[PDB]
């Protein structure tokens, strides 16, 4: 996360980690939905021009977690994968298109005040949030830059700007589809602030005014670098592959 | 299920997150 502050003892509940068991090394965000189904960006578990197909056994994900680094006892819980979903159509030779994957633990996880999952938006949630100015959040404990902040030691938390679709694909010669859409300060704008490397996978949330939930609009995917001018970080659009998420917990659940 | 989106530390006990007005706001 790039000019962002630290976030607050669970002040995202819903924050998972990523783990690679060997090396011991934070892999990617993602986030919890329900008591068993994780979600995260397909970039994070395939992309085979990096040589990255990982499987069941090599990770794990940790729940409630706010340090980086430390295995913080009685507040976080690793659980085990028992099977890995990727969108079928998803696109990993082009765009990242689709960039969305589910994950299904071994065993159900306790709820508890640093676990709980978030909202996944309805239509009309969607049809109300999901505009240019209207700003959603963004967490996770990727770079603080993309080049004396390396590395965070807790949970970073930022809040972006989503942005119309012209300004999005005028910023960037890859095609970008509506499986996708982008968010960030303008140039012009005065502030600034982006997802980084380590922050993939990650959920951008927004907080309904309708009914005070948090709903998960976005899975950090990818940006050119992190908080360049003319830059802006790209998200999957969640609700735009809601049919896919429902049919996949739906049938293997 | 049922309880998604409303945070145990937060919500639940009716406290707000230090950021949180920023996003209200700009719904204006
Ligand atoms: C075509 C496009 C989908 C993308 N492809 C890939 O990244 C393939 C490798 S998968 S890993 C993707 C995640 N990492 C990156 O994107 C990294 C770092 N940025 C981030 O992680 C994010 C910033 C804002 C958000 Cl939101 S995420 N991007 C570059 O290195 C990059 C630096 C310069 C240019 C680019 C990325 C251009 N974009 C890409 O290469
Ligand atoms: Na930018």
């Amino acid at each position: 996360i790039v000019e962002g502050s630290d976030a607050e003892i669970g002040m995202s509940p819903w924050q998972v980690m990523l783990f690679r068991k060997s090396p011991q090394e934070l892999l990617c965000g993602a986030s919890l939905i329900s008591d068993r189904w994780v979600l995260t960006a397909a970039h994070c578990l395939l992309y085979p021009p990096w040589d990255k197909n990982f499987t069941e056994n090599d990770l794990l994900v940790r729940i409630g977690k706010h340090s980086r680094t430390r295995y913080e006892r009685n507040i976080e819980k690793i659980s085990m994968l028992e099977k890995i979903y990727i969108h079928p159509r998803y696109n990993w030779r082009e765009n990242l298109d689709r960039d969305i994957a589910l994950m299904k633990l071994k065993k159900p996880v306790a709820f508890s005040d640093y676990i709980h999952p978030v909202c996944l938006p309805d239509r009309e949630t969607a049809a109300s949030l999901l505009q240019a100015g209207y700003k959603g959040r963004v967490t996770g404990w990727g770079n603080l830059k993309e080049t004396g902040k390396g590395q965070p030691s807790v949970l970073q938390v930022v809040n972006l700007p989503i942005v119309e679709r012209p300004v999005c694909k005028d910023s960037t010669r890859i095609r970008i589809t509506d499986n996708m859409f982008c968010a960030g300060y303008k140039p012009d704008e005065g502030k600034r602030g982006d997802a980084c490397e380590g922050d993939s996978g990650g959920p951008f949330v927004m907080k309904s005014p309708f009914n005070n939930r948090w709903y998960q609009m976005g899975i950090v995917s990818w940006g050119e670098g992190c908080d360049r001018d003319g830059k802006y970080g790209f998200y999957t659009h969640v609700f735009r592959l809601k049919k896919w998420i429902q049919k996949v917990i739906d049938q293997f659940g | 299920e049922a309880d998604c989106g409303l945070r145990p530390l937060f919500e639940k006990k009716s406290l707000e997150d230090k950021t949180e007005r920023e996003l209200l706001e700009s719904y204006i």
